[PDB]
């Protein structure tokens, strides 16, 4: 979903 | 608390304040997704319209970009962040290219000539298209040249029959297993039914089950409206010249019709000579490698067309179809193919081989020269090589698989 | 650090862990304390605890010392990284499939030899072993029974492992006969059609460890099956061997036919091969031991409870292929189509079942149906795939009402 992606990627990228 | 579209913006942007549209597109293509993908239309519409308001028609600042990308943001994000079933698609397509070239050296076989439409195709036409269950696309060779499904239609009409009528109804009329003997053998199983719907007799009975009580014009459009859903609205055509010649030379097929009616194999009320007519029409439906590969992908993706997200077939219809394709899809080579390649596939006399890698991708391979069993020589060679390279055999293991490449994982 | 991190998840510090808290948490992941891969951990817990004032509590230094050697496995287990992360809920689904199959009481216990006719009709067992070594049993899973034809795939796997596909398939075919399992006849090439029909299994038997006497051929197979079962129970029923051999006329008739058609390799002792064939059928397992053997096949030839490489990829791949389309006698084609899993049945009531990449199972109930397959076993298999997206051609993303035990 949108939530799952947003967690994972904000962490990795930010 | 950055939004998904802010994240996408910063990854493509690479520290710049604005993204050139060409660079976004270039990056998108690298994932294997086409800009023409139906699920991305809104994003593409927004880009076009929004870029005409721009001073340069190139540069999209954050807010503009964020606006164009919003409605498809999860799909776009999966795509750029390597979350698709094949995360390194450019690498993968390079491998497919090498297998295509290798297959290309096999010039043996003989083009089918039982009718002259088939005779006419050059021996060296050879194309391969791939569509992943996420809609990543790749093609090489002759993939936009129309040709007839012939027997590749069998698993598709069988899927339609199961989808509308269910397993229990359809299998009142047709069996579920390999015959064990040669396909070119006219006979029925222990309960007087054709053995499976991939043999000619079985496909003829299945043809008689679809849109009963309506006319051959309506049946045939109902079936075409179905194939179009399977193909994401890509090319589905018809050869009236193949249809005529198929009918002109239909003695061997009519016998089967006679035999089948005599044994009470059709449903109560069947007009055999019209069923056979409808059967010749369906064999003469036209596809390209490109459009046929999306059909196969719909089958690899649980009945959902990967480039539209539309449910096209019930789960029971797809599972079954794959099960019969595994067993009876390559004529007399079916059991060897099952053993050595271990993928559901269906061949046809025009040189097509429709291949499904369940949960990964669909593929259509096409080359007219056929070997002794009526299978495409380049196609059979290609399918062997794919499964030597990649751990796609049904009974390959996902954790321990020797010197095979697993394209679902990253290098 | 890893070992550090495991300490705290259980400690809820708490400056010390009771060892029983660590052991009950570990059991709940599906692993067994007896797991061969966990032995150093268990040896260290035993030894270290003996140096302790109470014999229960471990501090961080000691706990980390005990867990260190097997911490990758322990961390995968605890962090729910095994192929069935919620195993307690999975086994409760298995128990329900068990109880529902338990109400089927149809079938006939086999009685062509006395040893088989003796088994009570109400015996019913089901054991599971995932590819990560998660174990579950309900029913009569620690009772000895003969493999019989369930041995057919394991001996084929051994032959392909030792000789390769090409050699083995000079002697035997690769596909269903699509006529009754009853015979006899040979394919277009004068070979038995596949290694799962009696004629095919007899020819496979003749390939294994050629040139050596039967006592060492048999020991060799026994050693191999021990590596498949992670050193769990593999026995032998001499009574069944002698009785199979006495009433074996019908297998001898097959052997003389095969001999006259030249289906055996040069220098084959026909009667000797029959003795080995009847010996192999008479090899005993329990549901628990046979489940690890099936799990070795589910895990590409690695034994899940030991980590040992037992069978080559080619050997497992082919075996699983032929179990798919030839393992359930005359029900084979219908089984492939409806259940869609590799399985092999035996006349003692066993069904060796493989869910590839997920688990092995052994189902055992002595009453068979008209085709020779365990009534409760067949029922359990249908229900399993009704409940779960384990069919070969189920989809992993879109599966309707089915449960996927691979996800949380
Ligand atoms: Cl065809
Ligand atoms: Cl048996």
């Amino acid at each position: 979903a949108k939530g799952a992606l947003q967690e994972l990627g904000a962490g990795l990228t930010a | 608390l950055p939004s998904l579209e802010d994240l996408l913006f910063y990854t493509i942007a690479e520290g710049q304040e604005k993204i050139p549209v060409h660079k976004f597109i270039t990056a998108l293509k690298s994932t294997g997704l086409r800009t023409s993908d139906p699920r991305l239309k809104e994003c593409m519409d927004m880009l076009r319209l929004t870029l005409q308001t721009t001073s340069d028609g190139v540069m999209l600042d954050k807010d503009l970009f964020k606006k164009c990308v919003q409605s498809n943001i999860v799909l776009l994000t999966q795509a750029f962040r390597r979350k698709f079933v094949i995360p390194d698609f450019m690498s993968f397509t390079s491998h497919i290219d090498e297998l295509y070239e290798s297959a290309k050296k096999q010039s043996g076989g003989k083009v089918a000539d039982y009718i002259p439409q088939l005779a006419k195709f050059s021996p060296d036409l050879w194309g391969v298209s791939v569509c992943t269950v996420d809609g990543q696309r790749h093609s090489i060779g002759d993939t936009k040249v129309p040709f007839c499904l012939q027997s590749c239609v069998k698993p598709l009409k069988y899927a339609i029959a199961v989808n509308d009528l269910g397993t229990e109804y359809v299998h009142r009329y047709v069996g579920k297993e390999p015959s064990g003997l040669r396909f070119n053998k006219l006979f029925l199983n222990e309960d007087d039914k054709p053995h499976n719907p991939m043999v000619n007799a079985g496909a003829i009975v299945v043809t008689s089950l679809i849109k009963q009580g309506v006319n051959n014009a309506e049946k045939f459009d109902y079936v075409m409206q179905f194939l179009n859903k399977m193909a994401g609205n890509e090319y589905v055509g018809f050869s009236n010249a193949t249809f005529q010649s198929e009918r002109e030379s239909g003695k061997r097929n009519f016998a089967i019709g006679y035999y089948l009616k005599e044994k009470k194999c059709f449903p109560e009320g069947t007009d055999m000579v019209g069923i056979l007519d409808f059967y010749f029409q369906l064999c003469s439906i036209e596809v390209t490698c490109e459009s046929a590969s999306v059909m196969a992908a719909t089958l690899a993706n649980g009945g959902f067309c990967p480039i539209t997200g539309e449910r096209v077939l019930s789960p029971e219809a797809v599972r079954n179809t794959l099960s019969l394709m595994h067993s009876c899809g390559m004529y007399d080579f079916s059991g060897q193919f099952a053993f050595h390649v271990g993928l559901p596939a269906k061949s046809g006399v025009a040189g097509g081989i429709l291949l499904v890698v369940p949960n990964v991708m669909g593929m259509m391979c096409w080359s007219p020269p056929l070997d002794k069993m009526g299978n495409s020589v380049k196609g059979i060679h290609f399918c062997h090589d794919l499964v030597s390279l990649c751990n796609f055999h049904n009974y390959d293991n996902l954790r321990h698989f020797a010197k095979k490449l697993d394209p679902r994982r990253e290098g």
